[PDB]
């Protein structure tokens, strides 16, 4: 009879309907909690995980707030059963302890060998935690680092493809470090995927994110900014004006060696290239980024070679292969041919006469399939426009505004 | 068609797994897949994703990791080469014949596209043919070829709803 009656103390707040008394409770009863260590037949048996989800979110956050646990196994366990049944609804009244535990599962995986099991768990935290799939939360860092150390960039890519509207509070415990490591570790997955359109943009974002101090991850985004636009573009791509002025006075004098590798780039001359790379072949290698570096050597002869197009129409294989320093014919034919399967490059082989010929003919935009096209990003536009005029909808109806009008 | 749903269960597969490592036969059949829809990015990172535990105890992985290899580099010969050179169980064995074939298809399409005249010694490494074969082959597709040079000459042979959308968004 009694042990009964402790569980029906809960009720009183769920008949009344006032959520707000639970949240209260939970944060003032931290040392209530911290000194039971009994949290076995807590979980289940004394509360129900799928109704009582604020309940059963407070006990798990405990037990994974104390340094060196003494079982793992059944408290990652816990976890994946919490979050796969978890309510939602009720789950945003504690944003900022729901955040808390993803992270404490993430660095505990992350630790020690395993940061693959909870990538899983982070996609089902994210859906039962923002309000809708166009918003950014913590736990989007968190899935992309466990996407970055287990190498399976596939599963972040549906949580990399929404264009962020809105940022979750979670009750103040969301701060710029989350925002900087979402669209850095993003960016490199990106990378990785050769997608380095939107790889360039993730960048960008860091870099712009208003900042009084130095940050390490907004040096090593800035770094990869430069090699990533000289791969996708021919030169490294001016930042936009509202960029913090200590990025441009603290973090370029820091990174010298990719803004004179950008110099040399300009050049259009590749020997000169790979003499800086081999002379800053500690500093590339310190950063960890070596591979990209190696990428602009290649995409320099790639650019060569679209230049030739905007003067010949026939070129020589050896003739073509001495202006852009391949050092023999048949590399010519094998770095034409990339170009040609790759679609950078409009051109055909000659094998009869040993000759490349540029066919600058890329559409006569008259097929319906440019029609498609065309209301592609025509809808894209229309949306856009739909979601500016309600966010502006939603300022009109602010009682903070019109009264300063 | 079958293709699709394949390649999607073997992804989930790995993504839970009782101890977080899955099973060795799964591993092959993803990086099959892998190759066959020619996406090399998700592949190389598998390759690193796979225990070296589990790559030593298993040389059918290490096998499977040639032919990407291959694939890499577009050395097309080594294509091929290397496909028919171990054998494969028989799980991936169907799947990695559909790559042999795949690989056919996309050395035609280069061919057809990015050239206007190819020796036949060299067209026959692209195909994966014997050079005897590949000079019956393009006649049968139309594809020009001349003696006394032995050079192949290929060549490649609800608007009404929508409109209203538009005007309606522009006039509110």
């Amino acid at each position: 009879s009694a042990l009964e009656q402790f569980v029906n103390s809960v009720r009183q707040l769920s008949a009344q309907g006032q959520m707000t008394q639970l949240c209260e409770l939970i944060n003032k009863s931290g040392e209530l909690l911290a000194k039971n260590l009994s949290h076995l037949d807590t979980v289940l048996g004394a509360l129900d995980v799928q109704e009582h989800s604020l309940g059963v979110l407070a006990v798990l956050f405990v037990k994974f707030s104390m340094p060196s646990v003494p079982d793992f196994e059944t408290l990652f366990s816990q976890v994946q059963l919490f979050i796969s049944t978890c309510n939602g609804e009720h789950i945003r009244y504690a944003t900022d302890t729901f955040a808390g535990l993803c992270h404490q599962l993430t660095n505990a995986l992350v630790e020690r060998k395993q940061p693959l099991r909870g990538i899983g768990i982070l996609k089902q935290a994210i859906d039962k935690m923002q309000m809708n799939t166009n918003q950014l939360t913590s736990i989007h860092a968190d899935l992309c680092q466990l996407c970055l150390l287990a190498k399976c960039f596939k599963p972040a890519l549906p949580y990399l493809d929404v264009d962020m509207m809105d940022i979750c509070k979670e009750n103040g415990a969301y701060d710029a470090k989350h925002f900087l490591c979402y669209y850095y570790y993003g960016g490199m997955i990106y990378t990785g995927l050769k997608n380095f359109e939107r790889a360039l943009y993730f960048y960008e974002q860091a870099i712009t994110t208003p900042a009084m101090a130095v940050s390490h991850i907004m040096l090593e985004s800035y770094k990869k900014y430069i090699l990533v636009s000289l791969i996708l573009l021919g030169k490294v791509q001016q930042l936009p004006k509202y960029t913090s002025q200590i990025v441009g006075r603290f973090i370029k004098p820091l990174s010298n060696a990719y803004h004179e590798l950008a110099q040399v780039y300009s050049t259009n001359n590749p020997s000169e290239l790979r003499n800086l790379v081999n002379k800053h072949s500690e500093t590339f290698t310190r950063d960890n980024n070596m591979g990209l570096v190696k990428q602009c050597l290649s995409s320099l002869y790639k650019k060569n070679i679209q230049r030739l197009t905007k003067t010949f129409l026939t070129l020589s294989l050896q003739d073509m292969a001495s202006r852009v320093q391949l050092s023999g014919p048949q590399e010519a034919e094998k770095y034409v041919l990339h170009m040609i399967e790759d679609g950078e490059i409009f051109a055909s082989i000659n094998q009869k006469d040993g000759m490349v010929s540029f066919h600058d003919n890329p559409e006569k935009y008259n097929n319906p399939a440019m029609l498609h096209n065309i209301d592609q990003e025509m809808l894209k536009c229309i949306e856009l426009d739909e979601r500016l005029k309600a966010m502006d909808q939603e300022i009109t109806v602010n009682p903070q505004f019109v009264q300063k009008s | 068609f079958s293709f699709k749903k394949l390649l999607d269960q073997c992804e989930n597969q790995e993504l839970e797994a009782p101890g977080g490592i899955a099973t060795p036969p799964v591993y092959g059949q993803l990086l099959a897949l892998y190759l066959l829809h020619n996406d090399m990015n998700n592949a190389r990172y598998l390759w690193k994703r796979i225990p070296p535990a589990i790559k030593s105890a298993n040389s059918e992985l290490g096998g499977i990791w040639s032919v990407g290899q291959r694939i890499w580099q577009r050395d097309f010969p080594g294509i091929y080469t290397t496909i028919n050179a171990h054998q494969w169980s028989e799980t991936v064995q169907p799947i990695m014949e559909a790559l042999r074939d795949a690989t056919r298809r996309r050395a035609f399409a280069l061919v057809s596209q990015a050239y206007t005249s190819i020796i036949a010694d060299d067209f026959a490494a692209f195909v994966g043919l014997p050079v005897e074969e590949a000079v019956k082959g393009i006649l049968e597709q139309g594809w020009q070829a001349d003696s006394t040079t032995r050079m192949v000459l290929p060549r490649k042979p609800q608007q009404l709803a929508r409109l209203t959308d538009y005007v309606a968004f522009l006039e509110n």
